[PDB]
């Protein structure tokens, strides 16, 4: 749509090790960023897209904001799909990593994929929720499969950041029914408008 | 029970959106012989909960199930189980014929980088297949063929490793009983000691191999004359995981046996069942030598003086002068001690080597010193700037 940062969070924890897609979904979770990168790259002929991997790997920082996915794709290979998916710090270090953009006046924007239940409190969730509205941070959840075995811990966080869809406080969740992968994105309001699907 | 048909199917409809590998027939066997809470195979996250406890049996026909796995997620616990679950059945026959299969890197290599073997759960076997082919070999033929495949093992984990331990826990595995054939107890407490160190976060904590791996540090730290002889016991929590009846009564009255050193103590302690081996017996007279010579030690000890005597030693060990110059010799060559014995003039001048861990009682007395040291550097210090 616009010219504005994303960072992206893959997920790995003890349910992305086990049995979740036919294709080894941690191998299909890369062509999803494949299919988000495509996407905003096609919108505008300069952007900028970071890589952060949180969950059991602890809080790390694998690819600063690049325009080339090739080496993107490649950090994904040398990850560990074990561990617990910690949405606590993994937050908390994205908004400092928003601050590596060249021109400030980008729109903020943090895109995280959440295919399992967080183990972490939700009491830094408030205090986080209430500094990212100061500085217009756009919050896009994708929850796969969180809503049925448990119930929602960010749904805390997305509330005290709550604000209309022109400005920030998206929260999605994948349609249970079978379909592709890069159509879950595609009814959702995160490919939509953009360069390709 | 309906574990198979509730948990996994739950498991293989919210998340699996394609169920290649689920079918009602293949299932159907599973809960048409064993209808208990422990079943015999699974897959998704019920798999891993399930153990050798019930004893299946059916892993063989598991690992031809496995190509069925493909369509679903790439091969991770396939090594977990087969070759590396067959030691609690304990069949080394049938077993050869899955060691050629596999190998290293044919079947197990394709579209995955290496996931570092089968230490834990996840992986694919590189080096653990190539280390039970000499565990293989270790209870059935001679140690060998087993030497000559630990070789690269050792060289392989000091070469490429990473910051926790994986590899370490399958690499002393078999060392835990290569060593213990052998007539070396200082190296089999030292490998023990370490594969100990990757019991308590994972693989099996439960306290049946807990009581199975005390029997190996008892017999290893009573015989080692290395580091101490009672001192490692006190520190790490080896003792405080295992009960103190059916034979575990003697592992607890070695401390006040070896602490007082009575000399009468050590024959009611240990009978003949145990004491019939020759190693203890050459050791039987080296348990209260070391600690009554690290004792006078402390004793003697004043500011400067360390010098010890004949008569000190003697009436201590209730040993004769000859042994006095052999014995303590011994212990000085190993490096515990540095000073040496006057026959002549009836000295005995001894350095200070042993750092003696876990003392407590000098810390309140080395206070002191460094206040005594500081308060004559700061006395010359003054003199120096008025001339």
């Amino acid at each position: 749509m616009v010219l504005e940062a994303t960072v992206l969070v893959i997920d790995n924890s003890e349910y992305s090790r086990n049995g979740d897609f036919p294709r080894t979904r941690f191998e299909a979770q890369i062509d999803s960023v494949e299919f988000i990168f495509q996407a905003k790259r096609n919108s505008n002929p300069e952007n900028t897209v970071g890589l952060i991997s949180g969950a059991g790997a602890n809080p790390r920082v694998l690819s600063t904001f690049t325009a080339e996915f090739g080496k993107i794709l490649a950090g994904l290979h040398d990850t560990q799909i074990e561990g617990k998916l910690h949405m606590a710090t993994a937050l908390q270090i994205a908004q400092l990593t928003l601050k590596h953009r060249q021109n400030k006046v980008q729109h903020q924007r943090i895109v995280a994929f959440v295919c399992s239940p967080i183990s972490d409190s939700r009491d830094e969730l408030i205090r986080l929720a209430k500094t990212l509205k100061k500085n217009n941070v756009a919050v896009d959840i994708i929850n796969f499969g969180e809503i049925e075995q448990n119930t929602e811990l960010l749904d805390e966080f997305i509330a005290a950041v709550n604000n209309p869809q022109e400005e920030t406080s998206h929260l999605l969740t994948v349609t249970p029914g079978p379909r592709l992968l890069y159509e879950n994105i595609a009814s959702s309001p995160i490919i939509l408008e953009e360069g390709s699907s | 029970m309906f574990n198979n048909h509730e948990i996994d199917t739950i498991l293989s409809t919210l998340r699996m959106e394609a169920d290649p590998s689920l079918h009602p027939l293949f299932e159907q066997f599973e809960k048409f012989y064993e209808e208990k809470l422990w079943f015999q195979l699974s897959e998704s996250l019920t798999k891993f909960f399930d153990d050798a406890k019930s004893t299946p049996l059916r892993l063989r026909l598991y690992d031809n199930f496995v190509s069925k796995f493909y369509d679903k997620i790439n091969q991770l616990s396939v090594v977990k189980y087969l070759l590396a679950s067959l030691k609690d059945s304990k069949d080394f026959d049938e077993s050869l014929k899955y060691l050629d299969d596999l190998k290293a890197q044919f079947q197990e290599l394709d579209s995955k980088k290496q996931r570092n073997n089968g230490s834990k759960d996840h992986g694919d076997g590189i080096l653990l297949i190539d280390s039970e082919i000499a565990r293989t070999y270790l209870l059935k033929n001679d140690l060998v063929k087993a030497r000559d495949l630990l070789d690269d093992l050792e060289k392989t984990l000091d070469k490429k490793d990473s910051i926790p331990l994986r590899i370490t826990n399958s690499f002393y595995s078999t060392n835990s009983q290569y060593f213990k054939f052998k007539n070396d107890f200082n190296s089999f407490y030292y490998t023990s000691l370490l594969y100990l160190s990757t019991l308590e976060p994972s693989t099996s904590i439960t306290l049946a191999e807990r009581q199975q791996l005390a029997y190996d540090l008892s017999i290893s730290a009573l015989l080692g004359d290395k580091i101490y002889n009672f001192g490692e016991l006190l520190h790490h929590p080896i003792m405080e995981t295992i009960v103190n009846d059916s034979n575990y009564d003697w592992l607890f009255q070695l401390l006040n046996a070896l602490t007082v050193g009575d000399f009468d103590k050590f024959d009611s302690l240990i009978k003949v069942q145990i004491s019939k081996i020759p190693i203890l017996a050459q050791h039987e007279s080296f348990l209260r030598q070391k600690i009554c010579l690290m004792t006078l030690i402390e004793t003697v000890f004043v500011k400067n003086i360390r010098m010890l005597s004949f008569e000190d030693i003697s009436k201590a060990t209730h040993l004769p002068k000859d042994n006095v110059e052999h014995l303590v010799m011994r212990a000085i060559s190993l490096g515990l001690l540095k000073g040496s014995i006057d026959q002549v003039n009836e000295l005995v001048t001894i350095s200070w080597v042993q750092p003696r861990i876990i003392s407590g009682d000098q810390i309140t007395k080395m206070k002191d010193r460094l206040v005594e040291w500081n308060d004559q550097v700061e006395k010359l210090g003054k003199k120096m700037e008025a001339r």
